[PDB]
C-alpha cells in the first residue's frame, strides 16, 4: 500500500521535485492540493503516494533533506512548492562541501536523528507501508554520504521493508569537482550491501541524449532532469494505476533480482521528446531496446540480460505488442541468458503520459552494467595511487584503509558480473 | 558499523585538538627563548660600558697619585 519518498541534497531535491510535478499532474492534483480530474481511475490508488488531509486535500508522502538551505528555499518557491507538508522540510546550515565524509560521519550525523523522527511519524500512520524510495546523486557530499547513512539507519529500524533508490552516477563530461570518483566509490560499497534495487542514471548518457538526439548545443540541469522525471513516472505506473496486476515492491523485486548483490538496473525511455507523428508499435519496440535510449552509458551488446521489464502506456493492440516483444527476443536470443526461462515481462497501462499518445519504459538487469563501475574504478585508481586530494578526507577522521576496502568491494562486483556473463 | 562511526568522529576531534595544542606549545617556547636572548644581549652591552667607567676612574686615580 503506502510508499515513503525521501530526497536528499541538491540533485536529489531537484529531480524529486520534478517527479512530484509530473505525477501530481497525472493524478489531477493541482499545486494547492485539490483534485480537479475527470476519471475515477486517477484516485483509485492515489493513496500509494499521497496522504489525505482534511478538506479532501492530498499531500505527498515526502521528506525533504539537505545540509544547506538554498535548494529547499528554491523548492518552497517552485511552482508546486506549496503542496509539500511544511513539517517535512529538514535542513541544516553548515553544508557538506562536496565531501562524503562530512555527509556520512560529521555534519550529517548531527541531523540524522531529526530526519528519522519525521520518517517514523509518516510510517506510524501508514495502513500498510510497503517500503521506501530515495532520490540522490553519488558525486556530492549530502546526497551521497548522508543518503547512504540514512539507508543504513532505515534498514536497522525497518529490516524487512524494501529499500529502493534512483541514483545519479557522475561523469567527467558533466563534472563539478575532481573528487567525484572518491565519493561514488564510497557510496556504491554501501548500496551493494543495503538496497534491493538501484536505478543507475548516468549524467554522461543524459548529456549525449540531449546533444545528439534532441539537438541541444548547451544542455542545462533542467533539460537532463526532464528525462529523469519522465523515466521515473514510467517506472511507477504499474503500482499507480488499476492495471490488473496484483503486485507490491517485494513481488517486483522477487521477479527482477536473481542474486542479492546484482541489483543495479539500466533504464530506458521511448520516444525521446524535447512532435506530431504518432508511433507504431514496431517503432516503440525497436527504439526501447536501442543503445541510444539507455540512461546508463553501457553497450548492452557487450553483455547479457539477466532480466527485462517493458512497460507500455497508451491505447494500442496487445496482440501487436506481444508479437513485437516476441520478435525482438527470437531474433536477438543470444543476448538473453538461456538458464532463466521466460525472463522478459510486459505490462500495459491504458493511461498515456502528458503530451504523448504512446510510450514505453525499459528496465534491464544486464551484465553490461559492469562497464559503468570499471569506468569509476579507473578514475579512482588514477588518483589513489598518488594519494591526491586525500587530506580533505583524513582531516575528517577517515583512514586510507577504508578507501582500500571500498575499492576492493567494487572490483569484486565487477568480477561477479563477468562470472555470470561467461556462463 | 555504529561503533566505527563513533570512532571516526572522535578521531577528528582528537586531531583538531592536537594541532591546537602543538601550535600553542611551539609559540610559547619561541617567545620565551627570544626574550632571554635579547635581555642577554643588552646586559652584555651595559656591562661593557660599566667596565669602561671603572677604567676611567682608575685613570683619574693614577693622575692624582702621580702628584
Ligand atoms: N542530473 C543531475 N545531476 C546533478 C544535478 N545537480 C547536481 N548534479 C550532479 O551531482 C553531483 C554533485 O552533487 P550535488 O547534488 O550538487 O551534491 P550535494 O548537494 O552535496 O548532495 C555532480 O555529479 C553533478 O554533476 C541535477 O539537477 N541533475
Ligand atoms: N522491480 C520493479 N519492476 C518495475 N517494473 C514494472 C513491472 C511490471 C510487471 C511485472 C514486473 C515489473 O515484474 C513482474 O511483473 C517497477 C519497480 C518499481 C521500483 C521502484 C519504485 C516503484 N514504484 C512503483 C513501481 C516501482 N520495481
Ligand atoms: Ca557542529
Ligand atoms: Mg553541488
Amino acid at each position: 500500500r503506502e510508499i515513503v519518498h525521501i530526497q536528499a541534497g541538491q540533485c536529489g531535491n531537484q529531480i524529486g521535485a520534478k517527479f512530484w510535478e509530473v505525477i501530481s499532474d497525472e493524478h489531477g492534483i493541482d499545486p494547492t492540493g485539490s483534485y480537479h480530474g475527470d476519471s475515477d481511475l486517477q484516485l483509485e490508488r492515489i493513496n500509494v503516494y499521497y496522504n489525505e488531509a482534511a478538506g479532501n486535500k492530498y499531500v505527498p508522502r515526502a521528506i525533504l533533506v539537505d545540509l544547506e538551505p538554498g535548494t529547499m528555499d528554491s523548492v518552497r518557491s517552485g511552482p508546486f512548492g506549496q503542496i509539500f507538508r511544511p513539517d517535512n522540510f529538514v535542513f541544516g546550515q553548515s553544508g557538506a562541501g562536496n565531501n562524503w565524509a562530512k555527509g556520512h560521519y560529521t555534519e550529517g550525523a548531527e541531523l540524522v536523528d531529526s530526519v528519522l523522527d519525521v520518517v517514523r511519524k509518516e510510517s506510524e500512520s501508514c495502513d500498510c507501508l510497503q517500503g521506501f524510495q530515495l532520490t540522490h546523486s553519488l558525486g556530492g557530499g549530502t546526497g551521497s554520504g548522508m543518503g547512504t547513512l540514512l539507508i543504513s539507519k532505515i534498514r536497522e529500524e525497518y529490516p524487512d521493508r524494501i529499500m529502493n533508490t534512483f541514483s545519479v552516477v557522475p561523469s567527467p563530461k558533466v563534472s563539478d569537482t575532481v573528487v567525484e570518483p572518491y565519493n561514488a566509490t564510497l557510496s556504491v560499497h554501501q548500496l551493494v550491501e543495503n538496497t534491493d534495487e538501484t536505478y543507475c542514471i548516468d549524467n554522461e548518457a543524459l548529456y549525449d541524449i540531449c546533444f545528439r538526439t534532441l539537438k541541444l548545443t548547451t544542455p542545462t540541469y533542467g533539460d537532463l532532469n526532464h528525462l529523469v522525471s519522465a523515466t521515473m513516472s514510467g517506472v511507477t505506473t504499474c503500482l499507480r494505476f488499476p492495471g490488473q496486476l496484483n503486485a507490491d515492491l517485494r513481488k517486483l523485486a522477487v521477479n527482477m533480482v536473481p542474486f542479492p548483490r546484482l541489483h543495479f538496473f539500466m533504464p530506458g525511455f521511448a520516444p525521446l521528446t524535447s512532435q506530431y507523428r504518432a508511433l507504431t508499435v514496431p517503432e516503440l519496440t525497436q527504439q526501447m531496446f536501442d543503445a541510444k535510449n539507455m540512461m546508463a552509458a553501457c553497450d548492452p551488446r557487450h553483455g547479457r540480460y539477466l532480466t527485462v521489464a517493458a512497460v507500455f502506456r497508451g491505447r494500442m493492440s496487445m496482440k501487436e505488442v506481444d508479437e513485437q516483444m516476441l520478435n525482438v527476443q527470437n531474433k536477438n536470443s543470444s543476448y538473453f541468458v538461456e538458464w532463466i526461462p521466460n525472463n522478459v515481462k510486459t505490462a500495459v497501462c491504458d493511461i498515456p503520459p502528458r503530451g504523448l499518445k504512446m510510450s514505453a519504459t525499459f528496465i534491464g538487469n544486464s551484465t553490461a552494467i559492469q562497464e559503468l563501475f570499471k569506468r569509476i574504478s579507473e578514475q579512482f585508481t588514477a588518483m589513489f595511487r598518488r594519494k591526491a586530494f586525500l587530506h580533505w578526507y583524513t582531516g575528517e577522521g577517515m583512514d586510507e584503509m577504508e578507501f582500500t576496502e571500498a575499492e576492493s568491494n567494487m572490483n569484486d562486483l565487477v568480477s561477479e558480473y563477468q562470472q555470470y556473463q561467461d556462463a | 558499523k555504529r561503533e566505527h562511526e563513533r570512532e571516526v568522529i572522535q578521531k577528528a576531534i582528537e586531531e583538531n585538538n592536537n594541532f591546537i595544542k602543538m601550535a600553542k606549545e611551539k609559540l610559547a617556547q619561541k617567545m620565551e627563548s627570544n626574550k632571554e636572548n635579547r635581555e642577554a644581549h643588552l646586559a652584555a652591552m651595559l656591562e661593557r660600558l660599566q667596565e669602561k667607567d671603572k677604567h676611567a676612574e682608575e685613570v683619574r686615580k693614577n693622575k692624582e697619585l702621580k702628584e
